[PDB]
Protein backbone atom coordinates (compact mmCIF):
# COMPACT_ATOMS: atom_id res chain seq x y z
CA UNK A 1 0.00 0.00 0.00
CA UNK A 2 0.96 3.93 -0.83
CA UNK A 3 2.51 5.55 2.37
CA UNK A 4 -0.41 7.74 2.03
CA UNK A 5 -2.79 4.55 1.92
CA UNK A 6 -0.99 3.21 4.87
CA UNK A 7 -1.64 6.75 7.06
CA UNK A 8 -5.46 6.87 5.86
CA UNK A 9 -5.59 2.76 7.06
CA UNK A 10 -3.69 3.55 10.46
CA UNK A 11 -6.16 6.64 11.03
CA UNK A 12 -9.23 4.71 10.34
CA UNK A 13 -9.97 2.45 13.47
CA UNK A 14 -25.04 -13.50 19.37
CA UNK A 15 -27.22 -13.77 16.52
CA UNK A 16 -25.03 -11.53 14.09
CA UNK A 17 -23.15 -12.05 10.85
CA UNK A 18 -21.05 -9.79 8.83
CA UNK A 19 -20.62 -10.38 5.31
CA UNK A 20 -17.31 -9.75 3.90
CA UNK A 21 -16.62 -7.48 1.29
CA UNK A 22 -16.47 -8.93 -2.46
CA UNK B 1 -21.47 -12.53 41.82
CA UNK B 2 -22.63 -15.66 41.15
CA UNK B 3 -23.57 -14.75 37.23
CA UNK B 4 -22.07 -12.74 34.71
CA UNK B 5 -23.47 -10.42 31.83
CA UNK B 6 -22.44 -9.49 28.32
CA UNK B 7 -23.58 -5.82 26.72
CA UNK B 8 -27.00 -7.83 24.89
CA UNK B 9 -28.40 -8.45 28.40
CA UNK B 10 -27.46 -12.18 27.83
CA UNK B 11 -26.82 -14.77 30.07
CA UNK B 12 -22.88 -15.86 29.42
CA UNK B 13 -21.63 -17.13 32.98
CA UNK B 14 -23.42 -19.03 35.99
CA UNK B 15 -21.78 -20.62 39.39
CA UNK B 16 -22.66 -24.73 39.48
CA UNK B 17 -22.50 -26.01 42.30
CA UNK B 18 -20.20 -28.28 44.56
CA UNK B 19 -17.70 -27.28 41.98
CA UNK B 20 -17.28 -23.76 41.49
CA UNK B 21 -16.58 -23.90 37.82
CA UNK B 22 -16.71 -20.73 35.21
CA UNK B 23 -18.89 -22.92 32.78
CA UNK B 24 -19.47 -19.49 30.20
CA UNK B 25 -23.37 -19.73 28.87
CA UNK B 26 -23.76 -20.52 25.23
CA UNK B 27 -20.95 -20.12 23.72
CA UNK B 28 -21.37 -22.06 20.65
CA UNK B 29 -23.85 -20.86 18.18
CA UNK B 30 -25.23 -21.84 14.31
CA UNK B 31 -23.93 -21.62 11.01
CA UNK B 32 -24.77 -20.79 7.98
CA UNK B 33 -25.69 -22.08 4.68
CA UNK B 34 -25.65 -21.10 0.93
CA UNK B 35 -25.92 -22.75 -2.12
CA UNK B 36 -24.43 -21.77 -5.65
CA UNK B 37 -25.95 -23.43 -9.21
CA UNK B 38 -26.04 -22.11 -12.57
CA UNK B 39 -28.87 -21.61 -14.78
CA UNK B 40 -31.22 -24.66 -14.84
CA UNK B 41 -31.39 -24.83 -19.38
CA UNK B 42 -27.09 -25.70 -18.36
CA UNK B 43 -26.81 -28.13 -15.46
CA UNK B 44 -28.43 -29.19 -12.13
CA UNK B 45 -24.56 -29.54 -10.29
CA UNK B 46 -24.74 -27.40 -6.82
CA UNK B 47 -22.27 -26.14 -4.38
CA UNK B 48 -22.27 -25.47 -0.51
CA UNK B 49 -21.05 -22.85 0.94
CA UNK B 50 -20.34 -21.64 4.71
CA UNK C 1 -31.46 -2.06 23.36
CA UNK C 2 -34.10 -3.06 21.78
CA UNK C 3 -33.19 -6.64 22.05
CA UNK C 4 -32.48 -6.55 25.48
CA UNK C 5 -35.75 -4.51 26.40
CA UNK C 6 -39.28 -6.22 28.26
CA UNK C 7 -41.36 -4.27 25.74
CA UNK C 8 -44.31 -4.21 28.18
CA UNK C 9 -43.64 -7.93 28.62
CA UNK C 10 -43.04 -9.90 31.92
CA UNK C 11 -39.33 -11.35 31.33
CA UNK C 12 -37.31 -11.14 28.12
CA UNK C 13 -36.36 -14.74 28.27
CA UNK C 14 -38.63 -16.96 26.86
CA UNK C 15 -37.42 -19.71 28.74
CA UNK C 16 -38.82 -18.50 31.87
CA UNK C 17 -42.09 -17.71 29.97
CA UNK C 18 -42.44 -21.02 29.11
CA UNK C 19 -41.17 -22.88 32.08
CA UNK C 20 -43.26 -20.86 34.74
CA UNK C 21 -46.12 -18.96 33.10
CA UNK C 22 -49.10 -21.83 32.21
CA UNK C 23 -49.77 -22.22 28.24
CA UNK C 24 -52.53 -20.03 28.16
CA UNK C 25 -51.68 -16.40 28.02
CA UNK C 26 -48.07 -17.30 27.18
CA UNK C 27 -48.31 -17.04 23.91
CA UNK C 28 -50.02 -13.98 24.17
CA UNK C 29 -47.15 -12.60 26.00
CA UNK C 30 -44.94 -14.22 23.60
CA UNK C 31 -46.53 -12.53 20.59
CA UNK C 32 -46.50 -9.33 22.48
CA UNK C 33 -42.70 -9.05 22.90
CA UNK C 34 -41.97 -10.47 19.67
CA UNK C 35 -43.72 -7.74 17.44
CA UNK C 36 -42.51 -5.58 19.47
CA UNK C 37 -38.86 -7.17 18.64
CA UNK C 38 -39.93 -6.56 15.45
CA UNK C 39 -41.41 -3.36 15.01
CA UNK C 40 -37.49 -2.63 16.56
CA UNK C 41 -36.19 -4.22 13.48
CA UNK C 42 -37.91 -2.99 10.47
CA UNK C 43 -37.56 0.72 12.05
CA UNK C 44 -33.86 -0.18 12.15
CA UNK C 45 -33.66 -1.68 8.81
CA UNK C 46 -35.61 1.36 6.92
CA UNK C 47 -33.14 3.79 8.67
CA UNK C 48 -30.27 0.95 7.30
CA UNK C 49 -32.07 1.26 3.98
C1 LIG D 1 -22.39 -25.81 47.52
O1 LIG D 1 -22.08 -26.77 48.54
C2 LIG D 1 -20.67 -27.00 48.71
C3 LIG D 1 -20.52 -28.10 49.74
O2 LIG D 1 -21.56 -29.06 49.63
C4 LIG D 1 -19.97 -25.71 49.11
O3 LIG D 1 -18.57 -25.93 49.19
C5 LIG D 1 -20.26 -24.61 48.09
O4 LIG D 1 -19.72 -23.38 48.53
C6 LIG D 1 -21.77 -24.46 47.88
N1 LIG D 1 -22.05 -23.47 46.85
C7 LIG D 1 -22.59 -22.27 47.10
C8 LIG D 1 -22.91 -21.97 48.54
O5 LIG D 1 -22.80 -21.46 46.21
Amino acid sequence: RSPIEDLLFNKVTKGLTVLPPL
Amino acid sequence: QQFGRDIADTTDAVRDPQTLEILDITPCSFGGVSVITPGTNTSNQVAVLY
Amino acid sequence: KQLSSKFGAISSVLNDIFSRLDPPEAEVQIDRLITGRLQSLQTYVTQQL
